[PDB]
């Protein structure tokens, strides 16, 4: 559940960095080279399903990248807004009243 | 790493909740 | 008089690469 | 025992009779929703 | 034609100033085949519009540190050239 995942992850910067690191590691874990990994007399035809599923795992990684991109856009907008409010306060009515 | 640890923790929690929902 | 508003908009400005 | 209490009980009975159709509609909605949420795999929220 | 637009990377300035700077830089780059001549035309337009004189940065490699006064300061990339045009006074 994407909403549950986002709610669990939250808006902590350490949480965002951890999500990025874990997603990158998982995406790297899907190096699809051998398709028909047939273990036994009956050839387990996991090839095309696994290739498309790896494409889907990378698609979920890109979706998580987009969701974290929106979350980091909100976080960077908030941080820049707070810093710019402080800078505007210093420029208009500085601390030396 | 704590990154993949949290990712896999959320993955495992989702898996457990879904499997409970996936009695069928 | 004239006051100095050092509200610098520092950013990441990369060269072409 | 009182006339006002008997009238209140009668009003409650009439409200229950009027809401019986609403309760049947809610029961049909609940059955359809349970079926849909099961079929689509739309897992219920944990606190839900 | 390269689009010298701006992304929200750092934007604390006047919108009219940013639009005038972007249009002048892109128009001068299109008009003058020399980068130095394009910079000269951009400086001429900027000194004609927002009084003379001030120098801006439009190039491949850009970066510095100064007390950027507001309403005329930004740090972005205007297409193929980094958009860092800040006027101090």
């Amino acid at each position: 559940q994407a909403e549950n995942i986002y709610n669990r992850l939250g808006e902590d910067l350490n949480k965002w960095q951890a999500l990025l690191v874990q997603i990158r590691k998982a995406r790297g874990t899907f190096d699809n080279a051998e398709t028909k990994k047939e273990f036994g007399p009956v050839v387990i035809d996991y090839g095309k399903v696994q290739s498309k599923v790896n494409l889907k795992y990378d698609s979920w990684h890109k979706e998580v990248l987009s969701k974290f991109g929106q979350m980091l856009g909100s976080n960077m907008t908030e941080f820049h807004s707070q810093i710019s409010k402080s800078r505007q306060e210093l420029e208009q009515h500085s601390v030396d009243t | 790493s704590e990154e993949e640890e949290g990712q896999s923790l959320w993955s495992s929690i989702l898996s457990e909740v879904s499997t409970r929902a996936r009695s069928k | 008089p004239r006051e100095i508003v050092t509200y610098t908009k520092e950013t990441q400005t990369p060269v072409m690469a | 025992a009182s006339t006002s209490d008997a009238v209140t009980f009668i009003t409650y009975v009439q409200s229950l009779k009027r809401k019986i159709k609403q309760f049947e509609k809610q029961v049909e909605l609940y059955r359809n929703g349970q079926r849909l949420l099961e079929k689509q795999r739309f897992q219920f929220p944990p606190s839900w | 034609m390269c689009d010298r637009k701006a992304v929200i990377k750092n934007a604390d300035m006047s919108e009219e100033m940013q639009q005038d700077s972007v249009e002048c830089a892109t128009q001068a780059l299109e008009k003058y085949n020399i980068e130095k001549d394009i910079a000269a035309h951009i400086k001429k337009e900027f000194d004609k519009k927002y009084n003379p004189t001030w120098h801006c940065i439009v190039g491949r490699n850009f970066g510095s540190y100064v007390t950027h006064e507001t309403k005329h300061f930004i740090y972005f990339y205007l297409g193929q050239v980094a958009i860092l045009l800040f006027k101090s006074g």
